[PDB]
């Protein structure tokens, strides 16, 4: 009775194409009567969410005409036709055949396609200031890399840290990133990144 | 039109109680079926608390970690749900949203933003260091509350500067980070409302 | 039982049933395409058919020569070298039509005053209307009392004498004659339509607008069929004169539309029309689908600086809506029509405004062209002239050549390539990607107007063969000698062009579709080569092998049931066999009579190909045979006059007593005459208008005929194997009253189906309605395109 | 630069001189000072109007197909306000006779 | 989840109000009644 | 049980202004979901029975618009605004808060709306026609007697076969024959006819 | 579209069978459980009978009466309903519609006759009467078949003409009237094409 969403999590899609997500199951989702239980919900960044399909194929009042679904026994379809630039957001399909429900799911979100713009590095350690109560910080701050993916390592062999990540950069649309670090005080005596568009970690000493 | 309008707002430390109301208009309260739903920060939605129509009767099904310390109730003259909650915890952070419907999510309403945790304002000296040999960025650490701005040269600067979201620290401080993008004067100053710190300075190596 | 299992699920399923009938029917109304049935234009030049066009498109020519020296211009005082003198032009050449002089005042109810008095645009409109509706196949007489709209685009200018001097013959019919609502007016009256009639003047974007509200009334449900079209003439130079004092003309007369050596725009005269109807309406009755209308839209420049100068803003804005109305986006436009007027201020707005509105998100570049080069501006008529040439270049899988571009201007930037400018045909060929294009207009007044077109779907692929022996006959018919005598040349000429036509789909087309008219010619060949024989024969003058004949409102015939006299008759088993109409209408009356009398069907209608107790029986049955399958034929009777068995014979036609019924009365009557030897129906034995009710037991030549054509009756046929007796009518048929005619129904032993061809064509020789669709039904028969209807064109001029 | 429609119904008339014999003062407004497209496109012109501004002749009845037109124009939404209108005027006595 | 009047009779009141809605929706397009704000005039007889 | 429906008999109707027909119930029809259980149907003159509102209040698809239902669980009604003269045939109320409905009920009538008019009476004997050898026959007949309603006796009764046309159409006013039939003791000596139309009750013998 | 057309009928003597079909097309025949409805010749419309869907189990309901003689079939494969006849009686004589639902009574069939009873075809006896004392008219006695006209004089008199819907009497034989009104010769016409016995009479005092 586990429903997932298949289909990349990222989904990069550009205005006048259009865009398909599908949505899997373990079952049939096909009642008795001759209904399938599935509805479908998207999440604007910064507002409440909101309806959008409900049994299977039905466009509820209010939402543009440009968005439909397709549904069978277990697979379910939703497709847009001339995407614009203010549908990003996430978007989450439900079933219905069993009345306890749970968290909604990882769901599928999207963002405009781009090139792929490997990251750089600014990696140097501290010495005074605010710093000088004890912590280091070793962000290399990811900057302007469209590609999602980066993770970061430290042998200057790794242990507790933070994220902190913005939004796609407005019209830039890039992806910055500063993961950093927390140190303690006085235990003294750099980043791994693993970008996709790259071929080889850099790291500075310090 | 249907209005959802909630009412109530949270900042305590664990221990006590708090309430939150939703206020519905413009349709008939005495057939639907209200929900509460909370939204923590940086993951996903996840399901509350539900309560059936008067045709049924009550009938809560809290879902999981709030039985003996969450209530719903509803008011039938003024229509108005509550969520009346008691003996909250650290993990209780989040937006809730009061929904109408008990399977099929109707038309939603806005969120309250609820906090929990005891803290204090604090020093808000924020950190030097731009750039200059977007170096570790304009980070805050050791402040509180939530609520701060920032600031660079008097508002003069604005090409490549980003803002960045919070870090949650391990205790209830907090901080969140800025940047620059010069490589190729600058030393970040923010305003904190409750610690009354207007501050904007220049010097960089 | 059924709780709260079944008894939701219905009402769950009505309501969602209910919500997709709504929301279908909104999509309908809001959004709905409409098809394109046929055009018809007339363009500078030589240019009068859209072939014409095409092919003038295709091999790059241009149409400007000259003045006109018909016209009564001074031609002379005209220019005077200084440009400011009075009265002197700037144009020393155009593109200007050299019929507008003539006309035909006698093809319509019109008199030679009256025509006289009317302008040359209405003139023009009123072919134009004629042309493109002979062209859709549907009859023009057709179109009686039933909605149908008309817009027309044109702008009012001057033709003769003013109207407070008037004239010495025609002076009521001046103010008629010169009006611009008369324009559709006079179109309306003469077909005899009852849609709204409307004409519009919105500058040189007047037609486009047309039929942005012949796409609304079909839309909204007030109309079911649409005819919008545009018409600029010049009676006088007035224009160029004026028009001189703004230094806005080049001295040749080109439009160097988005050159390095653009000097004006020009001017010259045209008229375009075309015909509109929903493609769910025109689908289901079988019309001829050219190219879709989607979206459409109209605006306003509002405040420039000038009401001359254009605006860039306004055009991208409308450019948005019309996309939004078709609701696509701009990556699925691969061509546009733009207005290219060739000054010097307008191509770099227009191409700025294009370029921001079109290629920002585009992967393809933009392919772009104008007309004006090929032709000049042709004022009103434009709009529509880029929409035949749009749909005429993606039916024929090509794109046409620009003049004068090889040279591209210096004021604009293509620096981003995204727009191509046409140079050089470019093949259109079909795939995946539906092809679709833009026309835009622009006028002086500070309209704009947008409009997409895409191609008609690709459907009609599927057609099955069928083969058969049956021969159709081939008529024609016009209005004058000379005008059937053209008609038959041009058809052989055609025939001639273009080899491997079925008979069947001439015949076809031939028939439903050309009108009625007086003048009348028919035959039915075996193959092409003998058609063409009989045709040229037709074409020399003297007709022989076919049959003619005027009639003038005549629309009736007479059944006559000649008595004994068809003897022999010449054994017909095909008639039983081929046709099924008497394999029916026979068979169930042999029937009938075989119980009486106890001669079957088997005996001598299985005939020895090689006495009244037999033979009146079997001649009433065959008889009444014959009468059914003419009648189903589409040729009703009327008053009968059949004598002796004819009286019987029309009994049994008039409604006196039943087939199985009239049957055993005549056999009775066989039974008792084999033994001495050895509705309005007219009576016979006494002479008078009688109903079908009083011939009973008791009931069992000149005079009448007379009182028969008084009425109002001019035609007999009878339904026998040899005719008797037509000589006696013959002779009467000069000898009171109008003349007289009697067809034959077979000969001498000739019991092929081709005499019933002949009989058919001699019958629609003289005044008979047949219906067509009946005789033809199941065929295969598709409909295929012929030449129009040939005119007699006389100078019609009157100087100012 | 508001969607604001004006459609005005009118019959053309004669009211100067002769075209190919223009006057001294007035010689290039007489086009446009005399035909009917500008009659509602002035109207356009002064105000900055951005909307459908069209004119249509249908003899006597040429006002009130306006408005037949107008409210139409409001019902599909593509104008928010129309000006609806008629007119006639006769500087010469040609029509009457 | 109650035997199952649970779920059919949420679908069913959304079907009604979306159905209610696009009937509306028609109405209004096309019978819309139009409403007139002033008028002016100029007219023989000194009528201005 | 049942709530023994019923509807207010017939009811004449002109063109032009509206019409409405209520329908009563003993027991309510709200279900505790929040929906009425009501519906009702059309049967024209000679044709297939029709569906025009079910739920309560709801138009089906197809039915030409001018038809409005309403009221509480109690109470219910439906309402013609505008009144054709195709629109003319049975109505009959329907629930369905029972399964097993056994029948539809007698359901009202509507007619056209014409001033009352009195019949005219012609009794017939039994003469020596065709009746002939033993057995009887006798026709008193009546006509245009508009509104419809009356009854016949014989006396100096029991058993008779009576007949009514079709509204006679153009001019809207009925004609009905009664027959009376007997063996062989006739002859021992009148039908009487009463009408809301016309005064006290008249007849005719032999 | 969603057409039903429904087949058989005919006559049949009492204790016989038949075969009633019903042709779904046009629409998807899996879940919509039909049912029967019979109208009698001048009463009101009395529910048969209705056949659930193979979804819920596919089971059958009768009321009473015809409990034990009437069957009903299923056919999915060609989407068909089936209603199958056992002894039939003589007051049965009505007309079957096949409707749509079980609940909802949707779009509905066309109807077939079916009339039960036990006679020849025996042809009329033609019936004028006395006249008013102007009522001049013509019954027809008994004649079994339904298919029967008159006119007055061949139908050259078409005001007054007054024919009235047919009866039936003990023996199952059925009588048609007729009559006109004219002040003041007129022969009545009757044609049976069961029977083939057209005929003409007039009547004068």
């Amino acid at each position: 009775d586990v429903v997932m969403t298949q289909s990349p999590l990222s989904l990069p899609v550009t205005p006048g194409e259009p865009a398909s997500i599908s949505c899997r199951s373990s079952q049939s989702l096909l009642h008795s009567n001759g209904y399938n239980y599935l509805d479908w919900y998207l999440q604007k960044p910064g507002q409440s969410p909101q309806l959008l399909i409900y049994l299977g194929s039905n466009r509820a009042s209010g939402v543009p005409d440009r968005f439909s679904g397709s549904g069978s026994g277990t697979d379910f379809t939703l497709k847009i036709s001339r995407v614009e630039a203010e549908d990003v957001g996430v978007y989450y399909c439900m079933q219905s055949l069993q009345t306890p429900r749970l968290t909604f799911g990882p769901g599928t979100k999207v963002d405009i396609k781009r090139t792929v713009a490997a990251p750089s590095v600014f990696i140097f350690p501290p010495s005074d200031e605010q710093l000088k109560s004890g912590t280091a910080s070793v962000v290399c701050l990811l900057n302007n890399f469209y590609p999602r993916g980066a993770k970061v390592q430290w042998k200057v062999q790794s242990g507790n840290s933070q994220e902190s990540v913005t939004e796609q950069d407005s019209k830039d649309s890039t992806y910055s990133l500063s993961s950093t670090l927390t140190l303690s005080k006085a235990d003294y005596e750099a980043c791994e990144v693993t970008h996709q568009g790259l071929s080889s970690p850099v790291t500075k000493s310090f | 039109e249907v209005q959802l309008v909630q009412s109530g707002g949270g900042l305590v430390q664990p221990g006590r109680s708090l309430r939150l109301s939703c206020t519905a208009s413009g349709f008939t309260f005495g057939d639907y079926a209200m929900s509460w739903v909370r939204q923590a920060p940086g993951k996903g939605l996840e399901w509350v608390g539900f309560i059936r129509s008067k045709a049924y009767g009550g009938t809560t099904e809290y879902a999981a970690s709030v039985k003996g310390r969450f209530t719903i109730s509803r008011d039938d003259s003024k229509s108005i749900a509550y969520l009346q909650m008691n003996s909250l915890k650290t993990e209780d952070t989040a937006v809730y949203y009061c929904t109408r419907g008990g399977t099929l999510f109707d038309y939603w309403g806005q969120g309250t933003l609820v906090t929990v945790s005891s803290a204090s304002t604090k020093g808000p000296s924020v950190f030097p260091l731009a750039p200059s040999s977007a170096a570790l960025g304009c980070l805050v650490k050791d402040y509180f509350p939530e609520p701060v701005t920032v600031s660079w040269n008097s508002g003069a600067l604005t090409s490549g500067v980003h803002t960045f979201p919070a870090v949650l620290q391990s205790s209830g401080l907090y901080s969140l980070s800025s940047v620059v993008t010069v490589p190729s004067t600058y030393i970040c100053n923010v305003n904190h409302k409750p610690s009354n710190t207007k501050v904007d300075k220049k010097v960089e190596p | 039982a059924s709780t709260d299992s079944e008894k939701v699920a219905e009402y769950l399923r009505r309501a969602t049933l209910d919500l997709r009938a709504a929301r279908q029917r909104i999509r309908e109304l809001e959004g709905e395409p409409v098809a394109v049935v046929a055009m018809a234009c007339r363009l500078p030049g030589g240019v009068s058919t859209p072939e014409e066009f095409w092919e003038l498109l295709s091999e790059g020519r241009d149409a400007v020569a000259g003045l006109p020296t018909d016209r009564g211009w001074d031609l002379d005082s005209l220019f005077h070298p200084d440009p400011t003198r009075s009265g002197t032009a700037h144009q020393r050449g155009g593109g200007f039509l050299t019929e507008a002089t003539a006309f035909d005042p006698a093809f319509f109810g019109m008199s030679p005053r009256e025509a006289l008095a009317v302008d040359p645009q209405q003139r023009l409109m009123l072919e134009l209307s004629w042309e493109v509706l002979e062209r859709a196949g549907i009859p023009p007489t057709s179109l009686q009392a039933s909605p149908t709209g008309v817009f027309v685009g044109l702008i009012p200018q001057e033709y003769g004498p003013r109207l407070a001097e008037g004239g010495e013959g025609v002076e009521g019919y001046l103010m008629t004659g010169t009006t611009t609502s008369v324009a559709s007016g006079r179109i309306a009256y003469t077909l005899g339509l009852e849609g709204p009639a409307i004409s519009v003047d919105t500058a040189c974007s007047s037609s486009l607008v047309a039929v942005h509200l012949a796409c609304q009334s079909l839309r909204r449900g007030e109309s079911s069929l649409a005819m919008a079209g545009g018409v600029t003439v010049m009676p006088t130079p007035g224009m160029l004169v004026d028009f001189s004092r703004m230094n806005s003309l080049a001295p040749d007369g080109r439009c160097k539309a988005f050159s390095a050596g653009a000097n004006g725009f020009g001017m010259a005269e045209g008229a375009g029309m075309l015909l509109l109807e929903r493609l769910s309406d025109a689908r289901r009755n079988g019309h001829p689908v050219l190219a879709v209308l989607r979206g459409t839209a109209v605006n306003s420049d509002g405040a420039s600086n000038g009401l001359s100068a254009p605006n860039g803003r306004a055009q991208v804005r409308v450019i948005q809506q019309a996309l939004a109305e078709s609701g696509l986006g701009p990556a699925d436009i691969d061509a546009v029509e733009a207005h290219g007027t060739g000054t010097r201020l307008g191509d770099p707005i227009e191409a700025r405004a294009l370029f921001e509105a079109y290629g920002r998100d585009r992967e393809q570049p933009l392919h772009l062209g104008s007309v004006k080069s090929n032709l000049g501006h042709t004022q009103a008529a434009a709009g529509v002239a880029g929409v035949i040439k749009m749909v005429l270049a993606m039916r024929a899988g090509t794109l046409p050549r620009t003049l004068h571009a090889s040279e591209r201007s210096k004021e604009i930037d293509w620096s981003s390539g995204a727009i191509s400018l046409l140079d050089e045909p470019e093949p259109w060929p079909a795939g995946a990607r539906p092809r679709r294009a833009g026309v835009s207009s622009f006028g002086i007044s500070g309209t704009n107007a947008h409009a997409i077109i895409e191609e008609a779907p690709q459907v009609v692929e599927g057609e099955r063969v069928e083969a058969g022996d049956v021969v159709a006959p081939w008529v024609l018919s016009a209005s004058s000698a000379e005008g059937l005598r053209a008609q038959a040349a041009r058809l052989a000429a055609h025939l001639r062009e273009h080899p491997g036509q079925d008979p069947r789909d001439i015949a076809y087309s031939l028939a439903t579709g050309r009108a009625a008219l007086p003048h009348r010619a028919a035959f039915a060949p075996v193959d092409e080569s003998a058609a063409l024989r009989v045709l040229d024969g037709l074409a020399t003058g003297n007709a022989d092998g076919a049959a003619v004949g005027t009639s003038r409102a005549q629309q009736r015939a007479v059944f006559v049931f000649p008595g004994q006299g068809w003897q022999w008759a010449g054994m017909a088993v095909d008639l039983l066999d081929t046709s099924p109409v008497f394999a029916a209408a026979l068979r169930e009356c042999a029937d009938a009579l075989e119980p009486h009398l106890d001669f079957e069907v088997i005996p001598f209608l299985r005939a020895e190909a090689a006495r009244v107790d037999v033979v009146q029986p079997v001649m009433f049955a065959v008889m009444v045979s014959l009468a059914s399958m003419w009648r189903a034929h589409g040729v009703e009777p009327a008053a009968v006059i059949g004598h002796s068995q004819g009286e019987i014979a029309a009994a049994c036609v008039a409604g006196a007593l039943s087939l199985d019924d009239a049957a055993r009365v005549v056999a009775l009557r066989s039974r008792v005459i084999a033994t001495m030897p050895g509705v309005p129906f007219f009576s016979t034995v006494t002479g008078r208008w009688t109903q079908p009710d009083e011939l009973d037991a008791g009931y069992w030549f000149a005079d009448a005929v007379r009182a028969l054509a008084e009425q109002g009756y001019r035609t007999f046929l009878e339904v026998s194997a040899h005719p008797i007796l037509t000589a006696a009518i013959e002779e009467i048929g000069d000898g009171s009253g109008a003349d007289l005619s009697a067809i034959h129904s077979l000969r001498r032993g000739d019991g092929s189906l081709a005499d019933f061809g002949e009989a058919l064509s001699r019958a629609f020789a003289a005044g008979v309605a047949v219906d067509w669709e009946s005789v033809h039904l199941g065929t295969g028969a598709r409909r295929v395109p012929l030449p129009t209807y040939p005119f007699q064109r006389e100078r019609v001029w009157l100087e100012p």
